[PDB]
């Protein structure tokens, strides 16, 4: 019934600006002060900001005071997150989160948007295919930057056996990863198995077609 | 500005254990502390507010206690869709600080050998001036391995490299680049993946 979603994550340099969406649902939006929170491996959970809407006020957290910048639009049913000067250190997938009444501990959540600071630019991913009782094949999805992307066998048809690696970050800047399925030895002349690689950060998707060496 | 330390910052279980997790502040925030369960790529989940109240549709075997700066979540026996990240939270006063976290890790088989796949450079990357050995690696527990790199007998690189739980075994990978050139002179390369008193070594050859 309670929803939140949000939107508006990204990409972005150092000292831009990014703003984030959060549409709610299911309940009178004014009547409830609202918030958000981010989370960084590593660094755990942080509370960001609240905006009460019914005095149409906002306080911040000390770190965020001064660059970020609440706002709603009732008509929409939608709270804004305007987030200017950022910094590397602001990377961070950011939560739009609901409190029950008076007290500021949270019972509804959206379900989060990436948002990277860096000055790196994007690239779209070199794919490549990992050549093979059964037998594991794959693909390498190299030298991409900003996460995520997303591996999947066959359009999607083929789920059973895959096994998709969290990406790795280089020295460089720039992240790989690979997918594996393992599929039976006797497929491997009759079957064709093909990676669906989406890297929606660079508007770019890959197929590659896995053959025997 | 008010500090909320949990611990342990991990811990491994088994279905059917007793776990129980500590926040401590750094000053008196009362009764205003919650818990909540995160999974991985996951929104958090309220379980606990003012330290012992058990929220709506929360499992009994969740429960919390504490007051002051000593606070307490605890589940009575570990059930398989617990394992997770607890936070505590305080809401007493600005700026409504949250603890660091404490992950609770499946047991699995502690002594096991990490099971490790070496992939060599396909024909295409070679084409491409390029190549990579591609090491994966996959455990059923959840520390730290250390991944080295070998040409030949010769060590090339070696790091600490952290696992993660996958959509159950957790998993981790290594890269290594190379000239094609280098990966065509030498006899062979090879990843080796050690975990404690463990080791396993994966070897491939340009054929």
């Amino acid at each position: 019934e309670v929803q939140l979603v949000e939107s508006g994550g990204g990409l972005v340099q150092p000292g831009g600006s990014l703003r984030l969406s959060c549409a709610a649902s299911g309940f009178t939006f004014t009547d409830y002060t609202m918030d958000w929170v981010r989370y960084a491996p590593g660094k755990g959970l942080e509370w960001v900001a609240d905006v009460n809407p019914n005095s149409g006020g906002s306080i911040y957290n000390q770190r965020f005071k001064g660059r970020f910048t609440l706002s709603v639009d009732r008509s929409k049913n939608t709270l804004y997150l305007q987030m200017n000067s950022l910094r590397a250190e602001d990377t961070a997938v950011y939560y739009c989160a609901r409190n029950l009444g008076p007290s500021f501990y949270f019972d509804y959540w959206g379900q989060g948007t990436l948002v990277t600071v860096s000055s790196a630019s994007t690239k779209g991913p070199s794919v490549f295919p990992l050549a093979p009782g059964t037998a594991a094949l794959g693909c390498l999805v190299k030298d991409y930057f900003p996460e995520p992307v997303t591996v999947s066998w066959n359009s999607g048809a083929l789920t059973s056996g895959v096994h998709t690696f969290p990406a790795v970050l280089q020295s460089s800047g720039l992240y790989s990863l690979s997918s594996v399925v393992t599929v039976p030895s006797s497929s491997l002349g009759t079957q064709t198995y093909i990676c669906n690689v989406n890297h929606k950060p660079s508007n770019t998707k890959v197929d590659k077609k896995v053959e025997p060496k | 500005d008010i500090q909320m330390t949990q611990s342990p910052s991990s811990l491994s279980a088994s279905v059917g254990d007793r776990v129980t997790i500590t926040c401590k502040a750094s000053q008196d925030v009362s009764i205003g502390v919650a818990w909540y369960q995160r999974k991985p790529g996951k929104a958090p989940k309220l379980l606990i507010y003012s330290a012992s109240y058990r929220y709506t549709g929360v499992p009994s075997r969740f429960s919390g206690s504490g007051s002051g700066t000593d606070f307490t979540l605890t589940i009575s026996s570990l059930q398989p869709e617990d394992f997770a990240t607890y936070y505590c939270q305080q809401y007493y006063i600005y700026p409504y600080t949250f603890g660091q976290g404490t992950k609770v890790e499946i047991k699995g088989q502690p002594k096991a050998a990490p099971s490790v796949t070496l992939f060599p450079p396909s024909s295409e990357e070679l084409q491409a001036n390029k190549a990579t050995l591609v090491c994966l690696i996959s455990d059923f527990y959840p520390g730290a391995v250390t991944v080295a790199w070998k040409a030949d007998s010769s060590p090339v690189k070696a790091g600490v490299e952290t696992t993660t739980p996958s959509k159950n075994k957790y998993a981790a990978s290594s890269y290594l680049s190379l000239t094609p050139e280098q990966w065509k002179s030498h006899r062979s390369y090879s990843c080796q993946v050690t975990h404690e008193g463990s080791t396993v070594e994966k070897t491939v050859a340009p054929t």
